[PDB]
């Protein structure tokens, strides 16, 4: 058996290959105390990691390990794996192969470190990185479409047409869910409400998925909120005090149409889609057109198929079928199709072995990987 | 400015809706003209039906409920006593109607007290057109009465009448209409041949003053 494990920028999924569904699936997250541990004993550690620092966060600075696909902090990136391995999927990782994942257009040097961790302290007989969107179609059981994946810090657009990708259509938008809560935390301070801490932007987070949705004629929900009671919903805080919440709910998700909103020069997911459709061959723009494929949680909220097909028919000619397809499990379609990668009995010579590594060095990678 | 009355006491009460078509609703509704605003603060203390509630719908869409009170007449009072609602105007309809007249020629006073057509949609307040003739009536034959007082013989009168009439509402749109209907109207307009030679100055003289030159 072979792991699979989704380094995302905001969740951690990690399981076997073969599975249909993560084993483990948890905050990408480190926090340490901030205040002054008093009391001696009681069951005390110096640093938590994912549910851990999410139970405890009130007494925390929490912080991610990863911005924007990329790692900034690979000691904290260090204890992510290492609870993924040892406290999360319960495994010796010198045992099993595994599958990890990035973002196209990353820093080479993420992918140096990441192998370079996985072999030089992990011990791990052999390890691969996927292109996440490229995972994503495998779960899909296709062998062409263009994949919009947003996660929590990446959005990108990558067409893939009978298993070749078209490498000069990539699209890549740092805009994804971590700047969706950060810009729910700006607006929710228009209506009163205050949240500053690490600890408060997780409530935020949750507001953002338990309440917020992709309106599918913006100008014309903005005229209906301003003009009725029937928009708003509640929210518990963590506190027992009830916010209650209005056009927020869909102007924060409009920023991946709009990404002006949080200061971006950027087109909205809409136009890098189409923008990534234009830039291939006009043979296969048909078949892009027809498969649409959306992943990762940032595709979730409820009416964004809605908007995107509305939208993308509105860029496209009209005389061929924009089809949006967004699997009712696409929060982990990624994950589930490393699980498929990794179980392929084609895959198993694609493996980078140590025995490449204590040779080449961790440049292997750059040649073994797309 | 008896809308912005009507909406300046509302706010002094602190009503729950103060919003101009608030206002303006309660003007076309709730509001008429009084014989005197002494006796008729008295009245909504002797009787208690003459205090409205009002049911309005909020720009965000919900209810709200208004009392209405003393604006039912004193804002309609504005035409009848202007210094209610400015510092630099003073003079009351009645007695500008009757500087109208006793300005105008001595052979077309009678003409102009017996026919005092009302137009304009802020004419329609219940009981306006009575107000005026009533109080234009009592300036009138107390003029008539210091002369009869000096030559020590009755005067015939003079009638004053004050006319609403059912297309009061849109008078001037109605007139235009009316007189655009007559077969010389093309011959009373400017032209665009005239405008080709002349230009906008063609329209600037005057028509219903005297002009120099
Ligand atoms: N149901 C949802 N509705 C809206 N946003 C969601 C939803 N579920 C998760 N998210 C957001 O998407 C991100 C998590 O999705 P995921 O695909 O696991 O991202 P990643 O792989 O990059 O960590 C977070 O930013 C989270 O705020
Ligand atoms: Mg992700």
């Amino acid at each position: 058996t072979a792991l699979v494990c989704d380094n995302g920028s905001g969740l951690v999924k990690a399981g076997f290959a073969g599975d249909d569904a993560p084993r483990a699936v948890f905050p990408s997250i480190v926090g340490r105390p901030r205040h002054q541990g008093v009391m001696v004993g009681m069951g005390q550690k110096d640093s938590y990691v994912g549910d851990e620092a999410q139970s405890k966060r009130g007494i925390l600075t929490l912080k991610y390990p990863i911005e924007h696909g990329i790692i900034t902090n690979w000691d904290d990136m260090e204890k992510i794996w290492h609870h993924t391995f040892y406290n999360e999927l319960r495994v010796a990782p010198e045992e099993h192969p595994t599958l990890l994942t990035e973002a196209p257009l990353n820093p080479k040097a993420n992918r140096e470190k990441m192998t370079q961790i996985m072999f030089e302290t992990f011990n791990v007989p052999a390890m691969y990185v996927a292109i996440q969107a490229v995972l994503s179609l495998y779960a899909s059981g296709r062998t062409t479409g263009i994949v919009l994946d947003s996660g929590d810090g990446v959005t990108h657009n990558v067409p893939i047409y009978e298993g070749y990708a078209l490498p000069h259509a990539i699209m890549r938008l740092d805009l994804a869910g971590r700047d969706l809560t950060d810009y729910l935390m700006k607006i929710l301070t228009e209506r009163g409400y205050s949240f500053v801490t690490t600890a408060e932007r997780e409530i935020v987070r949750d507001i953002k998925e338990k309440l917020c949705y992709v309106a599918l004629d913006f100008e014309n929900e903005m005229a209906t909120a301003a003009s009725s009671s029937s928009l708003e919903k509640s929210y518990e805080l963590p506190d027992g005090q009830v916010i209650t919440i209005g056009n927020e709910r869909f102007r924060c998700p409009e920023t991946l149409f709009q990404p002006s909103f949080i200061g971006m020069e950027s087109a909205g997911i809409h136009e890098t889609t189409y923008n990534s459709i234009m830039k291939c061959d006009i043979d296969i723009r048909k078949d892009l057109y027809a498969n649409n494929v959306m992943s990762g949680g940032t595709t979730m909220y409820p009416g964004i198929a809605d908007r995107m097909q509305k939208e993308i028919t509105a860029l496209a000619p009209s005389t061929m079928k924009i089809k949006i397809i967004a699997p009712p499990e696409r929060k982990y379609s990624v994950w589930i199709g490393g699980s498929i990668l990794a179980s392929l009995s084609t895959f198993q010579q694609m493996w980078i072995t140590k025995q490449e590594y204590d040779e080449a060095g961790p440049s292997i990678v750059h040649r073994k990987c797309f | 400015d008896v809308t912005y009355f009507v909406q300046s006491l509302l706010r002094d009460r602190n009503e729950p809706d103060s919003s101009l078509k608030t206002a303006e609703r309660i003007k076309e509704e709730c509001c008429y003209v009084c014989p005197d605003i002494v006796k008729e603060f008295s009245r909504f203390d002797r009787e208690p039906d003459r205090y409205l509630k009002y049911a309005s719908e909020s720009i965000t869409g919900h209810s709200t409920t208004i009392d209405v009170g003393f604006e039912r007449f004193l804002a309609p009072e504005i035409f009848f006593n202007p210094e209610i609602a400015s510092s630099d105007f003073l003079t009351p309809l009645p007695e500008l109607v009757d500087n109208v007249v006793q300005s105008s020629p001595i052979d077309v006073r009678k003409g102009l007290y017996k026919n005092i057509v009302l137009s304009g949609g802020s004419t329609l307040f219940k009981n306006f057109g009575n107000r005026l003739q009533r109080d234009l009536k009592r300036i009138v034959d107390e003029r008539i009465h210091r002369s009869e007082m000096l030559s020590g013989a009755k005067s015939g009168g003079v009638d004053v009448n004050v006319i609403s009439h059912k297309r009061q509402r849109n008078a001037v749109w109605f007139g235009g209409s009316l007189l655009a209907q007559t077969p010389e109207f093309g011959s009373y307009c400017h032209t665009k041949a005239d405008y080709e030679e002349y230009g906008a100055s063609i329209a600037r003289r005057y028509q219903i003053f005297g002009n120099s030159l």
